């Protein structure tokens, strides 16, 4: 890639301390290594290193043994920096694909994990059947939340895959009724768990709003899941050491846990949840498929999940249909039943249908990009509007059609209103930028914003005060005495004790903190989409820059299709958005070779 | 023409000390080391030693080593000594002609085999306190 | 406004450009290369950002980074190639991290460094950019160059170490100029021979210093400044300061070679004559008002500080020339001395004195110390309140641990939330020689939890030293030796008795109150501990809740715990009805805990109480020797010697009371007869 | 104990948003409040964001016009110095809390950063080392003592 | 170091002694001087020649005073581009080579002094009694009442009040113990 | 004993302080000229010390890039550029400054101007705008009442046929690089940079220091009016873009002299 050949200084001191007197061979090929573990890549492939590089015919002139050295094996053997998995070397060359002993230590743990640890635990099929009836009214045709939570009760690991407004939490709802009315007598002290602090507070929400529904007993509200923890807290995570209380001595002491979200899970943390996590312990994963990759380098559950397209097993599927009473199909082939079994997959999404455009989209963004231009082409579906972003008159154009959209939360704020109609109109309508600065980015466009409301008559701003009435501030850092999170949302008004500032509480309140009393803000007038994954808008607006950058692939626009819930503005090139959709952000891994033995 | 005087001296003082630690005590074999650790746990215990004669004037050392005396040549000079009294104990041992008194107890013979166990090796650097039973001026008194 | 001031513009610049001329003959020291990772030049040059810096303090102090930027540099100072605590080791530790988590091994006897593992070691990657930077201006500024050489170098250091900026752009311009003046002062000369880097550098510090500011001389704000000669302007009034001897007025010795010093001429010109004639045209100047104030008394050693010759002379001219009206005709010494007494205003040591407030000639007009003055406030009153706390049903064994542990502590830091957070300790400047603390501590419980299993104890020793923890060659080993003939010695009396037991569940129901917790390693002996540390009251507390907990709960055998020189705690097993009445008897002293501050101290109360009593009569003694050894032992145990930190000097205790009282030494004697007598009674 | 009690105080006016550094150094004993005070600061939200307002119009202070300006008017707006003379032995506190405010504005002027002048105090609590200047003075001279 | 400091000394001699400088160029010796002119007088001169060596200018501060007053003193016509008048105001110090280079400068334009000083008699020394007699026919004329002031407070005995080697009996010990600097610059 | 303490009745004192305007405020071309204020005053420098009577010497321009720090293949063009702007008249009779002698040059004249009277913003900013005409815009600024001395380093004043004329350097101009910088523009910048109070005040100084030095003086007789040079707008098909050349109304210097004055 562009960003390939611009070496970081990490992978070239890298490369010079660890070959160091050895051949420029190995040089280069710790330098690649460390190049593809900095960019994301589990694995470095040998062909890529032997074909992609001009200097392969100069090191071949460069080493002089008796064979020569001419594979890159024998070449990568002779060094004492590569081995076969046995010296404690720091490159590891096992399936002809270099890694580092610490990537190749974790997925080795993670397929141990996926591959040995996940039984089967039979239990009485009359009883789940007779509480999935109870508990699913619909029976007449297939429900994939039915075979969801009938295979996450059925074996003990399980990973259920689906989008937003599919009705996830519904199913982890009637997962957990139904889990506390199969065992009675044996207690299960359930545990939740969240890669960030906002998403745990939607989930505690979530399964508060949606436990309080099931009609439940004295006994069986007892056993309500308190709180959900993150994945940090959860094993016990210090700021000076990385030392965890629940390591690998002492597990935790878990029933069944529940891990929302799976898509922010990088390897390193799900490597250090497997090993704290006992041998009796269920795990049920949550997340998407197609959602956007993990933070640091790793894909754990996108290389989970790619294995649903091929479907479940022969025995599996008279299992699942003699659990759910219903026509289950059955998947060609037999590679890894018990990863296979274990997954599932939702297609029907019940906040939006194929009537709305946003699930045609998001479906056609998998899909090759005339797909997603004869989407948006033809009639709009009276959801996605495309306005073409060239020079500084459709510049002009898209501010003008940002004030329309930012018009309600203006309306309200002039008005002298109550904050919580100007928090609500305020998340309706939001703009999503990739880059952070320049003409094309989150300062960029707050600036731009700010002067925009200096010049028409809608914000009043003093100078010198940097806290004027109505500025929108997002925190950067968690904290659990304020009870605002990363990625909270706050408006600054004047109630009447001052300027403060207003945040929306997931309860349903209003809170009024001090400007003085914010650990961070930031303005958040256009939030980027990694930033703002998690949360929810009615009305977005993509913004994409010009120049050609590697953010802007075929996730990032699915992120920004699915973070809209009815309606979405685009204002983009044509080549950028077929550019980005063809280009997706693969990830090299050993999962696919590992899994498939 | 222009000085700066410096207040205190100690830092510059332990800087020294701990560089002669260095070039003098990290070379050294493990018989050696051994009784250096005896003599002092590390450089600090040295400067808490020779603070007193390294400020203001040195002193003149009455009886001073030779300078081509290395630590290796008294090591093996008092390895000599010792080994020297060790021979003429192997060569001396199984004979008992001194009187018996009464202040010489008769387990006397006892502290002859903790000496029949000392002859091993000449790797240590202390010797038995049992010595002081086989000395004339302390039989004679005896 | 102050004027004639050191015109001081940027000092994190220069000082920062003057430590990077001083390179060669630096050491490398951590805090010297920490402290120029504080400049944000040289931050944002090799994109370091504040975050990045906070790491790599931690990284640099766990990595075993001291001094040595390479071994090149140790050999350079005529040392012995160690290997190991250098910037080359440290970096190399790190990307061996980076590359192989800690659990492997070392590799080139050398131990990864597990915490710097993510993306974040990128900024190694950074850090590793600036080293090699700072090796090759060491090998740069080491040889000695003419002057028609030294003209790039400076510009060339300015445009690889620093960023321009819109700041420190006139820094750069200045530190330029100055250079490129110096280099035009001694080309115009035509210099031929070669000139050294310390005598330029010193020259630019000499130079950079020079400047001076006089720009608000006269702005209208009162004027602040030196007696400056030549200069005399009228004003109404005239203060004057630090006239005392010895500083005015200003001495310089002559070169001694000078001719002019020889043989003086009309028109020559010395300072002190210049200072005698500022000190005349000062007197002159004054209008109306002329105020003079000498330091007369030292802050010390309240010695008694003469002033200076010529106000000597003007108070014995003003003496000899003027009398008051109220001794008309007394004498000619006695009204000069009451004449100078009168003039002389003493004024009082500290500003909070209540003289300088006493109406009459003069009087303080600073406001905020009248009420201090008057010393009409109110005391501080103590800190011991009683707050209202309701007992919870649910209390795990968890939170009674932790109040058992340090009852004031858990009182300050989870009633209140007042945790005191001390700054963690800065690196030190060498290698450790020698063993004691916390890493002897950790180093011997891992031993012991090797030992413990039979693990080869020379491969936890090759561990330690690839991690530069240990001393290096001989003295590393005689540790080791020592410290494993320890730990086997102590292992020899564990594993004697040691039988393999799984962790357990604890739900009681004691007094309402519902305890849920775990207790591990219970095996159908009974409780067994063990830990390598001295014989405490702290852990007999602990194994004495332990044994409550578990005793309650069937459990019936013994409890053990084996300390280092043959220490032991043991408690036999009881019935359910005494384990739950001491239990209840616990809880009841942790919810007067969280209400009040329970004064136990365990080892001080410990101490007192194992000295009054007596185990074979189970009962208290009460002569008077007892009495005296007891208190004896409590200002042992809470005020230690100069060699070990007694209980007394915390954080914890200090807030509550400054000096131990009597009373609150009896309230400590008496709930320490309260709480801590089980210790003592079921100790065997 | 002063000096870390003047360490508690700069690093709560530096850092006024996280409430753990200004919980821990309004409890000093430099403030002088009871258990029943800071447990009411805790449950009142208004005054802790009074405490707030306060500490950072002190950094404000200290920012713009330096050390003893701010320790001036944060000893009297909480008149401290009035309390540790009226408490018995506790002039010789309010003295060596002087000295070491005349060595902080002594020792801030030769630095640009703000904090800069808080590590070195750390740095300073940290090295016990003793120079003429940094020495404990006679606290009283009024008041006749038996001079050991 | 050393040369620093020998530059400064011969920054003061070209200042105020350029007698020795004129003779050290010549190569002989001062009667009278230190020790430290035995290591001076070639040290300066080798400067001399190396200037001559190099392509700077011979000219300097030393040698260039006698001309400038022997070419003012020796013209008859005034030089172009001279100012009208020159004031000198606050200054109380200054060499006798620039009062005798000013002197040579007022006998052609108008240079007004402004001399501040604290006595409003005569409170400096004496040379001779031959400039004693110089002294008292000299007397001051006010500025606007226009009326002949004298020098001394009496006239006919100045003579006492001066010792044998010409020093003044100030009565006032602070203006006798102070303004030596003065009374230089007022003789 | 009870004890109190002193309390000062008044203010200590007025708002006396000395302040000056600012107080009270191909690939080488002059286009890509680095912009910013190290750069202005080296171009202000390089005006200063050069001879205008003199031919431009190329390796003068070579050792005062030496000198300064910059880059030795941008002294070709500038020596040029510098021909360029000395080619250029600045006059309303097209005067240009190759015909200035030394004697009627003078350069950085620094001017001490006292006030007696509280200088009231509303006050003055009314006086301005009745007479000129640039004071259409510009809302007025806000300063406080200030009484005593004002400095003043005017750049050059000359004189050309008995009558005198000042001559002011602006160098930063980096939002232009095309021939935009009309009399529109300029006159824009004029008012967005408030340069209009500070050439009154020069105005007000060379007023007063011809009256004092030059005996039956008249303000329309010998003063000329008042020039600013823009470096960056100098071209030489276009003599008028660059300079920038005003006249007062002789009515408002009166009226400040006399509110100067008290």
């Amino acid at each position: 890639a562009v960003e390939h050949k611009q070496l970081r200084p990490l992978d070239v001191q890298f490369a010079l301390t660890v070959a160091g007197d050895e051949h420029p061979a190995v040089t280069l090929a710790a330098a690649l290594l460390s190049h593809d573990a900095g960019e994301g890549h589990v694995c470095l492939p040998l062909s890529r290193l032997e074909n992609n590089e001009a200097s392969h015919p100069l090191l071949a002139t460069c080493v002089s043994e008796i064979g020569e050295l001419q594979n890159w094996e024998e070449c990568l053997l002779a060094s004492q920096a590569v081995s076969r998995g046995d010296e404690p070397t720091p490159m590891i060359l096992c399936g002809d694909r270099l890694y580092l002993n610490r990537m190749w230590c974790n997925e080795r743990t993670v397929a141990r994990f996926f591959n040995e640890v996940n039984h089967a635990i039979e239990v009485d099929e009359a009883l789940l059947a007779q509480t999935l009836d109870k508990l699913f009214p619909v029976s007449d045709e297939i429900n994939w939340q039915k075979v969801a939570a009938a295979v996450a009760l059925t074996r003990r690991i399980s990973v259920i895959s689906g989008g937003p407004g599919t009705g996830k939490t519904t199913t982890v709802a009637k997962l957990l009724a139904a889990l506390i009315q199969m065992a009675d007598g044996e207690r299960c002290r359930i545990r939740l768990a969240a890669p960030t602090g906002k998403a745990a507070a939607r989930l505690t929400e979530s399964l508060g709003k949606a436990l309080r529904q099931l009609p439940l007993t004295d006994e069986q509200k007892k056993r309500i899941p308190e709180d959900a923890s993150t994945l940090h807290r959860l094993l016990g995570a210090q700021p000076g050491s990385q030392r965890l209380r629940h390591h690998a001595g002492n597990p935790l002491h878990l029933d069944v846990l529940v891990v929302d979200e799976a898509s922010m899970i990088d390897l390193p943390m799900m490597s250090r949840l497997i090993d704290a996590l006992p041998d009796h312990a269920r795990v049920i994963f949550l997340g998407d498929r197609d959602q956007l990759a993990s933070v640091e380098a790793g894909a754990v559950l996108g290389d989970i999940c790619a294995y649903a397209n091929a479907g479940f097993t022969a025995e599996r599927a008279r299992q699942l249909s003699r659990l759910t009473g219903t026509h289950v199909p059955a998947g060609t082939g037999t590679e890894a039943a018990s990863l296979r079994d274990s997954l599932c997959l939702l297609q029907k999404s019940y906040r939006f249908g194929s009537d709305s455009g946003i699930g045609q989209l998001a479906a056609a963004i998998n899909r090759g990009d005339k797909t997603a231009v004869k989407t948006v082409f033809q009639q709009d579906f009276t959801d996605i509007e495309k306005r073409l972003l060239q020079s500084g008159e459709d510049y002009i154009a898209m501010l003008e059609e940002a004030l329309a959209g930012y018009g309600r939360y203006l309306d309200l704020l002039q008005a002298r209103a109550e904050p919580d109609l100007i928090i609500q109109a305020f998340n309706e309508y939001q703009l999503l930028c990739a880059l952070r600065e320049g003409p094309f980015g989150v300062a960029g466009l707050n600036e731009r914003i700010e002067q925009f409301m200096q010049q028409k008559r809608k914000i009043h701003r003093h100078p010198h005060s940097r806290w004027y009435e109505g500025r929108p501030v997002m925190i950067a850092r968690n904290d659990s005495a304020l009870g605002l999170f990363n990625g909270d949302i706050g408006i600054a008004l004047d109630r009447g004790q001052g300027t403060r500032v207003w945040f929306a509480m997931p309860d349903g309140n209003i809170k009024s903190v001090q400007p003085s009393r914010l650990p961070e803000h930031e303005t958040t007038w256009a939030m980027t989409v990694h930033k703002s994954q998690g949360s929810e808008f009615d009305h977005a607006a993509l913004i994409l820059p010009s120049q050609r950058t590697p953010v802007v692939t075929r996730e990032l626009v699915y992120t920004a299709v699915t973070r809209a819930r009815r309606r979405l503005s685009l204002y983009a090139d044509e080549r950028i958005l077929s550019a980005a959709i063809a280009t997706r952000t693969e990830r090299r891994s050993g999962l696919a070779a590992l899994f498939s033995s | 023409f222009e000085q700066q005087l410096i207040e205190d001296e100690s830092l510059l003082r332990y800087q020294a000390c701990a560089d002669f630690w260095r070039r003098h005590c990290y070379p050294l074999p493990r018989e050696i080391a051994q009784v250096v650790f005896e003599t002092w746990k590390g450089p600090q215990a040295l400067l808490r030693d020779i603070n007193r004669y390294l400020q203001g004037e040195a002193p003149v050392i009455k009886a001073p080593p030779p300078d081509d005396e290395t630590l290796a040549s008294r090591h093996a000079q008092i390895v000599a000594r010792i080994d020297t009294v060790k021979q003429q104990w192997r060569d001396a041992v199984g004979e008992l002609d001194a009187l018996i008194e009464s202040s010489g107890i008769d387990r006397r013979k006892f502290n002859r085999s903790n000496q029949a166990k000392w002859i091993d090796k000449i790797s240590a650097w202390a010797e038995e306190e049992t010595n002081s039973y086989q000395l004339p001026e302390s039989l004679e008194k005896f | 406004a102050i004027s004639d001031r050191r015109a001081r513009q940027s000092h994190p610049v220069l000082e920062a450009f003057i430590s990077l001329l001083s390179l060669p003959d630096s050491r490398f020291v951590s805090e010297d290369v920490l402290a120029l990772l504080d400049v944000p030049v040289l931050a944002a040059r090799f994109d370091i950002t504040e975050e990045g810096l906070r790491y790599l303090r931690q990284w640099v102090n766990e990595s075993g980074i001291r001094w040595g930027i390479d071994d090149d540099n140790v050999r350079e100072l005529e040392l012995p190639a160690t290997g190991q605590h250098t910037w080359r080791f440290g970096l190399t530790r790190m990307l061996l991290g980076y590359a192989m988590e800690s659990a492997q091994g070392e590799w080139q006897s050398v131990l990864p460094y597990d915490e710097s593992s993510g993306l974040i070691a990128e900024l190694v990657g950074h850090l590793a950019s600036l080293l090699m930077q700072l090796n090759i201006w060491r090998r740069g500024l080491a040889q000695e160059r003419p002057l028609e050489e030294w003209l790039p170098v400076c510009r060339d250091m300015l445009n690889a170490f620093f960023l321009p900026d819109a700041e420190t752009e006139a820094a750069m311009t200045l530190i330029e100029q100055q250079w490129q003046a110096i280099i035009a002062e001694g080309l115009g000369a035509q210099y031929g021979d070669a000139v050294p880097l310390s005598l330029l550098r010193d020259e630019l510090a000499q130079r950079l210093d020079q400047e001076r500011i006089s720009q608000r001389f006269l702005a209208g704000p009162v004027n602040i400044c030196t007696l400056m000669p030549m200069r005399s302007i009228p004003f109404k009034v005239v203060c004057l300061l630090g006239m005392n001897d010895g500083v005015y007025p200003r001495q310089l010795a002559p070169l001694g070679f000078d001719l002019m010093s020889q043989k003086p001429k009309r028109g020559d010109r010395s300072r002190r004559d210049d200072d005698r004639y500022l000190f005349l045209e000062a007197l002159i100047s004054a209008q109306q008002k002329l105020y003079i104030s000498y330091i007369g008394r030292s802050i010390q050693d309240n010695s008694e500080r003469f002033p200076s010759v010529l106000v000597q002379e003007l108070i014995d001219y003003i003496g000899q020339s003027h009398y008051l009206p109220g001794d008309e005709a007394l004498n000619c010494d006695e009204s000069e001395a009451r004449v100078k007494a009168h003039l002389t205003c003493l004024h009082t040591r500290m500003p909070f004195d209540p003289q300088n407030y006493q109406p009459g000639e003069r009087q303080s007009y600073a406001r905020e110390w009248l009420p201090a003055a008057s010393q009409a406030g109110k005391a501080h009153s103590e800190f011991v309140q009683p707050l209202p706390f309701t007992l919870p049903e649910t209390v795990p064994l968890e939170t009674l641990q932790r109040f058992w542990a340090h009852p004031v502590r858990a009182f300050f830091q989870m009633r209140l939330q007042v945790n005191f957070r001390t700054e963690d300790s800065e690196i030190p400047d060498t290698e450790p020689f020698i063993l004691e603390g916390l890493s002897r501590y950790q180093i011997n419980q891992q031993l012991l939890n090797a030992l413990v299993e039979q693990d080869d104890a020379e491969r936890l020793f090759r561990r330690f030293r690839a991690a530069g923890d240990l001393p290096y060659g001989a003295f590393g080993e005689i540790f080791w030796e020592t410290q494993c003939q320890e730990m086997q010695q102590l292992a020899d009396r564990v594993i004697a008795c040691r039988q393999p037991g799984q962790s357990m569940e604890i739900d009681l129901a004691c007094n309402g109150v519902q305890i849920t917790g775990w207790l591990p390693q219970v095996q159908p002996d009974g409780l067994l501990r063990w830990r390598p540390s001295l014989l405490s009251v702290a852990q007999g507390m602990q194994l004495w809740l332990e044994h409550l907990v578990y005793c309650a709960s069937g459990g019936n055998g013994e409890s053990r715990l084996f300390l280092r020189k043959d220490g032991e705690w043991r408690f036999p097993p009881l019935a359910a009805e005494q384990a739950l009445h001491y239990l209840s008897q616990l809880i009841e002293g942790y919810r007067e805990g969280m209400s009040a501050p329970l004064l136990v101290l365990p080892e001080s109360g410990g101490a007192w109480l194992k000295t009054c009593y007596d185990a074979q009569n189970d009962a208290m003694l009460d002569d008077d020797s007892t009495l005296q050894k007891a208190r004896t032992k409590f200002l042992q145990a809470y005020e230690g010697n100069m060699m070990v930190r007694g209980e007394g000097d915390d954080i914890w205790y200090q807030r509550l009371w400054r000096q131990l009282t009597p009373e609150t030494m009896e309230a400590i004697v008496e709930q320490s007869q309260r709480f801590l007598l089980p210790l003592f009674r079921f100790n065997q | 104990l002063e000096a870390q009690e003047m360490l508690w105080l700069l690093q709560a006016v530096m850092t006024p948003e996280r409430e753990n550094t200004l919980r821990s150094a309004l409890a000093t004993s430099m403030m002088g409040l009871n258990a029943l005070d800071i447990e009411t600061l805790n449950n009142d939200e208004h005054a802790w964001d009074v405490v707030v307002e306060e500490f950072d119009g002190y950094r404000q202070i200290w920012r713009k016009r330096g050390v003893m300006p701010m320790l001036r008017a944060l000893m009297s707006a909480r008149n401290i110095a009035e309390n540790l003379l009226a408490t018995a032995g506790g002039e010789r506190r309010l003295t060596d809390i002087l000295h070491i405010s005349e060595l902080l504005q002594e020792a801030g002027t030769q630095l640009e950063s703000e904090h800069a002048l808080v590590r070195w105090l750390s740095q300073h609590i940290l090295e016990p080392d003793s120079n003429a200047s940094s020495q404990q003075m006679r606290l009283e001279s009024d008041k006749h003592l038996v001079q050991i | 170091q050393l040369s620093s400091k020998a530059a400064d000394l011969f920054d003061q001699y070209l200042v105020y002694r350029p007698d020795w400088l004129a003779q050290w160029e010549t190569g002989h010796l001062v009667e009278g001087l230190g020790e430290a002119q035995a290591w001076q007088a070639p040290l300066w001169k080798a400067l001399v020649e190396y200037t001559h060596q190099l392509g700077q200018p011979r000219w300097h501060r030393a040698n260039l005073y006698q001309r400038f007053i022997e070419t003012l003193e020796s013209a008859t016509t005034c030089p172009p581009g001279l100012p009208s008048r020159v004031f000198i105001c606050g200054i109380s110090a200054l060499p006798p080579v620039y009062l005798q280079a000013l002197q040579a400068l007022g006998k052609h334009i108008e240079i007004h002094l402004l001399f501040t000083n604290p006595c409003r008699y005569y409170w400096g020394d004496i040379k001779d009694p031959a400039y004693l007699a110089k002294l008292l026919t000299r007397q001051r004329r006010h500025s606007f009442e226009d009326r002949e002031l004298p020098l001394f407070r009496d006239s006919e005995n100045a003579g006492q009040l001066f010792n044998s080697d010409g020093e003044q009996d100030v009565g006032n010990p602070l203006l006798a113990s102070w303004g030596k600097l003065g009374r230089d610059y007022i003789y | 004993a009870e004890l109190n303490a002193k309390t000062l009745q008044r203010l200590p004192g007025d708002n006396w302080r000395v302040t000056s305007y600012s107080g009270l405020q191909p690939t080488l071309t002059p286009h890509q000229f680095p912009r910013g204020a190290s750069p202005g005053t080296f171009l202000h420098s390089l005006f200063e010390d050069l001879d205008f009577t003199q031919p431009v010497d190329p390796n003068w321009v070579r050792e005062k890039l030496e000198l300064g720090g910059f880059e030795s293949q941008w002294e070709p063009v500038l020596t040029e550029w510098i021909t360029a702007v000395l080619q250029a008249p600045l006059n309303e009779t097209g005067v240009s400054l190759s015909q200035l002698s030394a004697r009627n040059k003078q350069v950085e004249m620094e001017f001490y101007l006292p006030i007696s009277e509280p200088l009231i913003a509303s006050q003055l900013d009314t006086l301005i705008r009745q007479f000129d005409p640039l004071s259409a815009g510009c809302p007025p600024l806000e300063f406080m009442q200030v009484r005593g001395m004002l400095k003043g380093f005017i750049d050059l004043v000359f004189r050309h046929e008995g009558r005198y004329y000042l001559l002011a350097y602006k160098s930063n101009w980096l939002g232009e690089d095309s021939s935009a910088y009309t009399q529109q523009a300029m006159a824009a910048a004029m008012q967005a940079h408030r340069y209009d109070l500070q050439y009154q005040l020069y105005t007000l100084a060379l007023h007063r220091y011809l009256r004092h030095r030059i005996a039956d003086y008249d303000y329309e007789h010998h003063f000329g009016g008042v020039i600013y040079l823009f470096l960056r707008g100098v071209d030489k098909e276009h003599p008028q873009q660059g300079i920038y050349t005003t006249r007062p109304n002789a009515g408002l210097i009166a009226l400040m002299d006399e509110m100067f004055a008290g």
